RNA sequence: CUGUUGCUUAUAGACGAUGGCAUCAGAAAUCGGUGUUGUAAGCCUCUCGGGUAUUGAAUG
RNA sequence: UGUCGGCUCUUCCUAUCCAUUUCAAGCAGAAUUGAAAAAAGGUAUGAUUGUUCACCAUUUAAUAGGGAACGUGAGCUGGGUUUAGACCGUCGUGAGACAGGUUAGUUUUACCCUACCGUUUCGGUAGAUUUUCAAAGUAUUUAGAUAGUAGCACAACUCAGUACGAGAGGAACCGUUGUGUCACGCCACUGGAUUAUUCAAUUAUUUGAUCAAAUAGUGUUGAGAAUCUAACACGUGUUGAAAUAAUGGCUGAAAGCCUCUCAAGCCAGAAUUUCGUCUAGAUGAAUACUUUGUCUUUUUCUUGUUACUUUAGUACAAUUGAAAAU
RNA sequence: GUCAUCUAAUUAGUGACGCGCAUGAAUGGAUCACCGUGAUUCCCACUGUCCCUAUCUGCAAUCUAGUGAAACCACAGUCAA
RNA sequence: UAAUAACCGCAACAGGUCUCCAAGAAGCAAAAUCUUUAGUUAAAUAGAAUAACGCAGGUAAGGGAAGUCGGCAACAUAGCUCUGUAAGUUAGCAAGAAAGAGUAGCUCUGGUGAUCGAAUCAGAACUUUAAAGGUUAGGGG
RNA sequence: GAUUCACGCAGUGUUAACGUGCAAAUUACUUGUCAUAUUUGAGUAUAGGGGCGAAAGACUCAUCGAACUAUCUAGUAGCUGG
């Protein structure tokens, strides 16, 4: 017999199956289409999610009932301290896909990406790229190099950079650096490998990869739930209050004669730490040079990003940071891996010059009232503790 | 604006407003100031509000 | 008659719901039936909010309003709703007012203050709204 | 090298697993910032006091 | 083989109700009617009735029809039916009967195998030798056969009181702005919970009184951080190429003309398909370090792996396999 | 069943009508104040019944040390036709 | 012993089984709640963690039965004093009908007796978080 | 043979718990009842085509539309199993 009435089905088929990944860092599973007619460039960053806080805006779109005086918006502050070129690699394209054909790394490389080969370093002899870096410039491996770089110039056609964090700059317990490749985008695979060779050991900021009021992607971690039952997994409906043996199930499993449970049926299980991308998150405020700070044109007042008490569970933000537009997966903390956008985004909308009227850093704990801590000592007065 | 109880200066977009059917509208800080108006508590007589510490002192 | 887009408005108003009438001609209240406009959903309830033109039968009321099917706008709600500015407000009371499908109030007046999201859709409410919050 | 073990460990979690650190480690109080309540006890004033504050908050 | 319906939930069919693309009309416009492609997405709220059904009141873009042991009771419920009490009507001399009515009437078990959903553990894919090489172990960075797939719909402005029409009436493409729902998230703001029995007040009892408490299994109330969370807060899925279906066409025979082709060759055309993007993921690849350099098995140490240790045996550089297209 | 009324909407309720398949007078007919862990319908009030779920506590369930059953069991255990 | 272990139920079974004596607070009350004399802290094991789904107890924005066979379950009302109380009726009732107002703390005054004492009732100032509600405690038509 | 609360008792609802249970009928809350047609002990009387029944075919030692026990009895079986 059909179902009386009719619903959509709960929860989405294209997040099955649905299981926790193991690495906190969330590798894309794509990079922006590559174009030959322009400079070579990088696209994508690693960044820190540090918090939530909201802004006010004026609106610059026209034909649009908004009010006049701002709007009220939520935005995600995600912490970008320079990164480390360790190295790059080349790859070409096989009929299996993409097959990495050779790296080349550079003389130095910090203890931050060594702890990344071994699973207890205080354990370890800590010799990472000790035989790399003892005989860097011996005749017979400068010409090893060499070859690397005219290999890759002849037989591949995409080439990536293999950057690093510096989590010294972050107020995360943890010393091991999140490693992510950054394709390059731009010319030939001659200038391609030529900009990598030139960004060896040096550091690459946040600017430099991505502009001013644009959209990307982000990919990350959704936070963590642990087992969940089919209400909150899914979505269903819980069932009347007489209900015999429970109410947050479903109540009906299959029907007869598929003979079996169908994957398509809502089960209790791991709901959380799932792997996320989110397109056209727009950035509001490139947090870089003179915008490093939290004050605005119309409220002139110096303050930092960071959020009276600081950041909840995170700390205080004191490198470059993004300043992007709604929500993105993961809790505080998360490591962000952004990314240029796939498919640009059109929209008038998307184009809109973003001009900030006001960026709230009061307390997040609590009904907080004063956005400074010299503004609440003023308003307060001396206090008897004080006085 | 400022707070309807307490008088205290709201922050933007935080609080809620409460409008009346005698045409009359207030803003309040928090739920906390919220509640002691709607139970016609003086603020004169609450020892944190701004209206209080200005009466003395 | 409605004109112009309206913004999300939190829709604190249900089917069987009771509101008052704040016209002058005499209906004192109508219980909400239907919702114009709503889209159905399997075992939801209609919902309307302010600005909104709801299908309501005025079960208290003089003997040509009373048992009968009307057509009224939500001017107020005790529901909270932000608005896009980050102001976030509520009303003392669920009010309506009748009008017709061409948007014309059947009343002459209004008793109590009118949200600006009913008075900017419906301009025949606004002339005779005393104040608009 | 990896595993156990420790941090009555977390961005994780039914148990496994996963993530971080392991002597420049970790833990702890104390102090400062940050919040909540509403003005402590002895003698309206002391008093924007006193008390609490990571436990899944942020410094030193 | 637990016998109706409803609740819940998934999937399937098309004989398609809506949205998309087309053709025809006794198609001027608008509203409609007949038909083709197409089942990826949607298809509601209620009064009476146990009802399936039915019939009314709305709302909607539409409120289509059905299957899956007349799907679905160790899933619920028990209103219907269908034991044992009783009442009424009719029938029977009577006990009693009634696809006649009314009322009260116990809904058991999963800890087993598999399916499904999540979660561990051990094992692992044969043909390369330019020492700048090759292979194994550990770790990271990646890779992507396959499997799933997601965004839809409506409204407002302008077009425009224009096209069309005697008039009455009355559109549409582009562009812009919102809303609803579905999906994935998220804690800034707003709201809810609250044993931080946090802070304050207070009823009863007991601490000789004050202070400070405890008890009434959380005494109660007011405010209430954190954390969790909203159908109650708020972000993203306006996103691109190519080939198509019905159909409409180009060139063009058959068949000197004609013809979109039951011919060769092409074009435009869908909520379509495939790439592109998203999630899971097999055999894999690169690099870092530890090694090893003809080869293995059986023992044996370690939580385990690799190198390693011993006794043997075994091979020893040199003619090996390419047109492409038709 | 027909007409009113109750609702926006009434196979339910109530008031009338009565050739009543098949009512009817101690097979007792009609009437009903008070009473009822009796049956039925509608108002007010109230509320997680519901829109639509969120969250808090105790005891379990999870894991562990000690202890330790039973039902059931042809052999067993992936699917399509 | 005379029973949450000596009795009857297969047992140290939350079932059943006749009596005697009987403190304080508070209250109308042998009610709920707390305590004294007496008894007991053991009565089919615990520790860590703080998933789902449960059993028991709660709360909740806006709406308020739209859920459902059906207001099932839960919420709600609730003590006392004063005012007031309809149709119907077997004249007895309906009736606590329905409906409305009051209630705290502190400082006083007056009334009710015998030849010093009883808690009870009424009234008046002032103050406050405006008062039956911790527990107990009718929903009404 | 008025209305209520309490000690007790019952069993209206949850069609709650449990349903290889604390229990071969119990537990919790809600509800009802809670002295004169009331509750209750002991003694005593009534016995199976019988008793007793404010009447349900109810009860008569977990057994009742005819108890339990033993004998006739290895009752008969055109039916099922070996």
């Amino acid at each position: 017999s059909h179902r009386k009435f009719e619903a959509p089905r709960h929860g989405s088929l294209a997040f099955h199956p649905r299981k926790r990944v193991h690495k906190v860092r969330a590798t894309v599973s794509a990079f922006p289409k590559d174009n030959a007619a322009e400079k070579p460039h990088l696209t994508g960053f690693l960044g820190f999610k540090a918090g939530m806080t909201h802004v006010i805006r004026e609106v610059k779109r026209t034909n649009t009932k908004l009010p006049k005086d701002g709007v009220l918006e939520p935005v995600t502050i995600i912490e970008t301290p320079p990164m480390v070129v360790a190295g790059f690699v080349g790859y070409k394209k096989t009929t299996t896909g993409l097959k990495p054909i050779t790296a080349v790394f550079a003389e130095h490389i910090a203890d931050e990406f060594k702890r990344r080969y071994t699973k207890k370093w205080y354990k370890n002899t800590k010799n990472q790229f000790a035989v790399h870096t003892e005989k860097y410039n011996d005749v017979k491996a400068k010409s090893k190099r060499e070859r690397q770089i005219r290999l890759i110039k002849n037989r591949c056609d995409v080439v990536r950079v293999i950057a690093h964090t510096q989590m010294a700059l972050v107020p995360l317990k943890q010393k091991k650096a999140e490693v992510m490749e950054i394709q390059i985008n731009g010319g030939s695979i001659a200038e391609k490998v030529d900009f990598a060779v030139s960004l060896l050991e040096k550091q690459i900021s946040v600017n430099s990869v991505f502009g001013t009021d644009e959209c990307i992607d982000v990919c990350s971690v959704t936070k963590g739930h642990g087992y969940n039952g089919v209400i909150k997994r899914f979505g269903v409906r819980h069932l009347p209050r007489k209900t015999h043996r429970g109410l947050r199930k479903v109540a009906c499993v299959g029907a007869w004669h598929p003979a079996r449970v169908s994957w398509t049926v809502a089960r209790a299980g791991q709901m959380g730490f799932f792997k996320r991308t989110e397109v056209n998150k727009k950035i509001y405020r490139l947090g870089c040079g003179d915008l490093k700070n939290a004050k605005t044109e119309f409220d002139i007042t110096e303050k930092g990003i960071t959020p009276m008490g600081g950041f909840p569970h995170y700390g205080v933000v004191k490198n470059d940071f993004l300043m992007i537009k709604g929500t993105v997966a993961g809790i505080r903390r998360r490591v962000i891996s952004l990314r240029k956008a796939c498919f640009p985004s059109t929209t008038r909308t998307a184009q809109e010059q973003i001009v900030l009227k006001f960026i709230d850093t009061s307390s997040k704990y609590g009904h907080s009232r004063f956005q400074t801590t010299t503004e609440k000592k003023a308003r307060m007065g001396p206090m008897k503790k004080d006085l | 604006q400022v707070c309807a109880f307490s008088g205290f200066k709201i922050p933007v977009a935080k609080g809620r407003k409460y409008v009346r059917l005698d045409l009359k509208s207030f803003t309040f800080i928090n739920k906390k100031s919220l509640m002691q108006f709607l139970r016609k508590t003086n603020p004169r007589k609450v020892f944190w509000t701004a209206i209080y510490r200005q009466l003395n002192k | 008659g409605r004109q112009g887009n309206k913004f999300r408005v939190t829709c604190g108003l249900n089917n069987a719901s009771t509101v008052n009438c704040a016209d002058n001609t005499g209906a004192k209240t109508l219980t909400i039936i239907s919702v114009k406009g709503f889209h159905g959903r399997l075992n939801r309830l209609p919902r309307a909010g302010c600005g909104d033109m709801v299908v309501a039968t005025c079960k208290k009321g003089k003997p040509e309003y009373r048992k009968k099917m009307h057509t009224a706008v939500i001017i107020r709600q005790r529901r909270t709703w932000r608005r896009k500015d980050g102001v976030t407000l509520y009303f003392e009371d669920n009010a309506a007012v009748i009008v017709n499908m061409k948007g014309e109030m059947k009343g002459s007046a209004i008793t109590g203050p009118v949200s600006k999201e009913s008075a900017d859709l419906w301009p025949k409410i606004s002339s005779n709204a005393p104040t608009i919050v």
